[PDB]
């Protein structure tokens, strides 16, 4: 199968920026019959993806100019002059020569923005909650830049992987801010039987993990 | 220019077989050149391309599914087929039928795509979210909205007066449910002074929850 | 295996 490998994956700019988007074939992509059928889509959020280039640099009509596609073989390129907001969004290449037809992963084009400290949020499990036999602690790690984070869980000081399920939002559209939702859920029996609940989120804006916690009798 | 549109099951079992059909208009299937693929977004991620008809009822095929797809179509009724046998949890998928001409059309391309149908693959049963209050400058206060299926689940604060400080994030399947919850920061002054209430609802299974948001 | 463009 033909692999199609993006670079990069994630690309962050300001408006009016140029963008540029490198695909490389696992092998040529050209055709028998000495066409190259390296195609460029674009999927904006809540959308169906949509054509921008088809044969390595042909436009499609109705796709402005500061869009542009090149390369050859295993080498392509789209390159997006003055990035807009309608720009923003998804990026596929595809080669549509070789059974199967095949996607690269998509890159990810999104604001770029002053980097922001997670604000960090812990909530216990509600009474109401407790009262149906289980037990789920929330943690919210909000408006934060840029958008890698990590978050670990410690019950009574012992690390616990299991029974965490994490949610990301996409690009805040406002702040251009990024959020994490994280929670932890027990059985209420094993939840009484520990204190202390800690979300401990790392990121790049301190090297100190910001900390939150609370104790259970309380 | 071109129109086509999807429609599906929404969901069924593993196992099953999973009928999708393609309604298009605005050009002619059985004009030279013209094709149909179909596309699938496999969870939210990432494009996969199944299998394309040409106007001469040729046929082609993703090897690797070869034995479970079935592409056909009917021109009199300007409809194109796929059938997907034998379904398993990882064809949950958004699948896009879209047109792809090839020469003597000049554009061989995907140049026009459905607006997809989504696809899931799960033997939960219908069942209402249980919804759970979030409390302790600006205060953050939450909802946590557990063990619903299918999707969607809506969200609003205080009705949708309550917009800004928002943030509700995507669910995740836990245990054959879904999970989602939702935050919100307002003027610490102001709760729980002033009530603040999440609205959830759940179309799927009629419901409606207004968790106002307690201390302690 | 080439996807058929004539």
């Amino acid at each position: 199968d033909v692999l199609m490998t993006q670079t990069p994956l994630s690309l962050p700019v300001s408006l009016g920026d140029q963008a540029s988007i490198s695909c490389r074939s696992s092998q040529n992509i050209i055709h028998s019959n000495g066409n190259t059928y390296l195609e460029w889509y674009l999927q904006k959020p809540g959308q169906s993806p949509k054509l921008l280039i088809y044969k390595v640099s042909n436009r499609f009509s109705g796709v402005p100019d500061r869009f542009s596609g090149s390369g050859s073989g295993t080498d392509f390129t789209l390159k997006i002059k003055k990035v807009e907001a309608e720009d923003l969004g998804i990026y596929y290449c595809f080669q549509g020569s070789h059974v199967p037809l095949t996607f690269g992963a998509g890159t990810k084009l999104e604001l770029e923005r002053a980097d922001a400290a997670p604000t960090v949020s812990i909530f216990p499990p509600s009474s109401e909650q407790l009262t149906s036999g289980g037990a789920s602690v929330v943690c919210f790690l909000n408006n934060f830049y840029p958008k890698d984070i990590n978050v670990k869980w410690k019950i009574d000081g012992s690390e616990r992987q299991n029974g965490v399920l994490n949610s990301w939002t996409d690009q805040d559209s406002k702040d251009s801010t990024y959020s994490m939702s994280s929670t932890l859920t027990l059985t209420k029996d094993e939840y009484e039987r520990h204190n202390s609940y800690t979300c401990e989120a790392t990121h790049k804006t301190s090297t100190s993990p910001i900390v939150k916690s609370f104790n259970r009798n309380e | 220019q071109a129109t086509l549109k999807e429609s599906g099951p929404g969901i069924l079992q593993s196992s099953q077989t999973l009928s999708l059909t393609c309604s298009f208009s605005g050009f002619s299937l059985s004009t030279s050149g013209m094709g149909v693929s179909w596309i699938r977004q496999p969870s939210g991620k990432g494009l996969e391309w199944l299998a394309h008809i040409y106007w001469d009822d040729d046929k082609r095929y993703n090897p690797s599914l070869k034995s479970r797809l079935t592409i056909s179509k009917d021109t009199s009724r300007k409809q194109v087929f796929l059938k997907i046998t034998s379904v398993d949890p990882a064809d949950t998928a958004t699948y896009y039928c879209v047109r792809r001409p090839i020469t003597p059309v000049l554009v061989d391309a995907m140049d026009y795509w459905g607006q997809g149908t989504s696809v899931t693959v799960s033997s939960a049963k219908t069942t209402p979210p249980s919804v759970y209050p979030l409390a302790p400058s600006m205060v953050t206060l939450g909802c946590l909205v557990k063990g619903y299926f299918p999707e969607p689940v809506t969200v609003t604060w205080n009705s949708g007066s309550l917009s800004s400080g928002v943030h509700t994030f995507p669910a995740v399947l836990q245990s054959d449910l879904y999970t989602l919850s939702s935050s919100v920061t307002v003027p610490s002054s102001t709760w729980p002074s002033e009530t603040v209430t999440c609205n959830v609802a759940h179309p799927a299974s009629s419901t409606k929850v207004d968790k106002k948001i307690v201390p302690r | 295996a080439e996807f058929r463009h004539d």
